[PDB]
């Protein structure tokens, strides 16, 4: 075990997954930002197969996968994976391929029925429309699997209406669109406490 | 659960010194927000020590202020009471507390109501 190293310590029941828009919207020292960010909220969870499982995803035109929930290793390990996750700076960041990935691999099967399910979608850029065919197939779906889909929208180029779309496929979707990847350490404590809220304690 | 058990009480001397201890243990257990308690024979509870989920944080009320020092161990998940400069109306039984609402939170809690989890309580007696 290893011990908090915050006050602020979320030990709920809850499966975790960050996905990362890989495209060039964000530089390569904007998407350091947006690393730190993740890895500054997984600080403050009680990471463990047990409490919070966490799964760190970047996506372009596909998925790179860097952390799955059920990667039994220490938080200080996840963290050092998250914190090296490697700069794509894709032309193309498509959420629809990356939601389906999130409804199809990672929640293929849902170990953890007592757990919240959450998504992450840090999302900075609009993908074409050629590739959003079956987008709201995918919100769908996880939404049948109670799997919460939180966008964060992060700069001017965040796909706004897509963002739209995921708030009213239900009601549990709550979206925060931001100016940029600096507003991400202020608003990360709004962000991780209302992720914990979400969670059962039991 | 969450389980605590004190060790350390004892019948000292004015001036004496204690180091109270208290061991956490049970799967819910989240480096919580600890506290000490003391009640005097027949009298109430009172919160005579306070800190935070790191430790970074303390509260003593203005009449233990100086004297008493709440410390923790996460990596033993322990909790220390210690007592300085003993003074006959220390003479009490002391508790070792838990808070368990909003644990998450892991700020310094001052209210009685915000601890859940409780030991049985070790002797302090200070006599001349």
């Amino acid at each position: 075990s290893e011990p908090p190293l915050h006050d602020f310590y979320c030990s709920r029941l809850l499966d975790l997954v960050f996905l990362l828009d890989g495209s060039s919207r964000l530089s390569e020292a904007e998407f350091e930002v947006l690393k730190a960010f993740v890895v500054d909220m997984m600080e403050r969870l009680r990471i463990s197969q047990k409490w919070v499982r966490v799964a760190v995803v970047e996506y372009h035109d596909g998925s790179h996968a860097y952390i799955g929930l059920k990667d039994r290793k220490r938080p200080s390990e996840l963290r050092r994976i998250a914190s090296q996750v490697k700069y794509a700076g894709s032309q193309v960041a498509s959420t629809s391929e990356v939601l389906k990935y999130t409804l199809f691999q990672i929640f293929s099967k849902i170990d953890r029925p007592e757990a919240s399910r959450i998504t992450l979608l840090l999302m900075a850029s609009q993908e074409p429309q050629r590739m959003s065919r079956n987008f709201v197939r995918y919100v769908q779906g996880l939404k049948k699997k109670k799997v919460i889909v939180i966008p964060v929208g992060i700069g001017p180029h965040a796909n706004l209406k897509q963002i739209r779309l995921i708030e009213k496929q239900a009601p549990e979707n709550k979206a925060f669109v931001l100016s940029s990847v600096d507003e991400l350490e202020q608003q990360r404590d709004e962000i991780v406490s209302y992720l914990c809220d979400l969670a059962p304690e039991a | 659960e969450v389980q605590l058990v004190e060790s350390g009480g004892g019948l000292v001397q004015p001036g004496g010194s204690l180091r109270l201890s208290c061991a956490a243990s049970g799967r819910t257990f989240s480096y919580n927000p600890m506290g000490w308690f003391r009640q005097a024979p027949g009298k109430g509870r009172e919160l005579v020590a306070a800190i935070s989920r790191t430790g970074g944080s303390t509260y003593y009320p203005d009449s233990v202020e100086g004297r008493f020092t709440i410390s923790r161990d996460n990596a033993k998940r322990m909790v220390y009471l210690q007592m300085n400069s003993l003074r006959a109306e220390d003479t009490a039984v002391y508790y070792c507390a838990a808070a368990g609402v909003r644990a998450e939170d892991g700020r310094v809690r001052t209210l009685p109501s915000e601890y859940t989890f409780w030991g049985q309580g070790t002797q302090v007696t200070v006599s001349s």
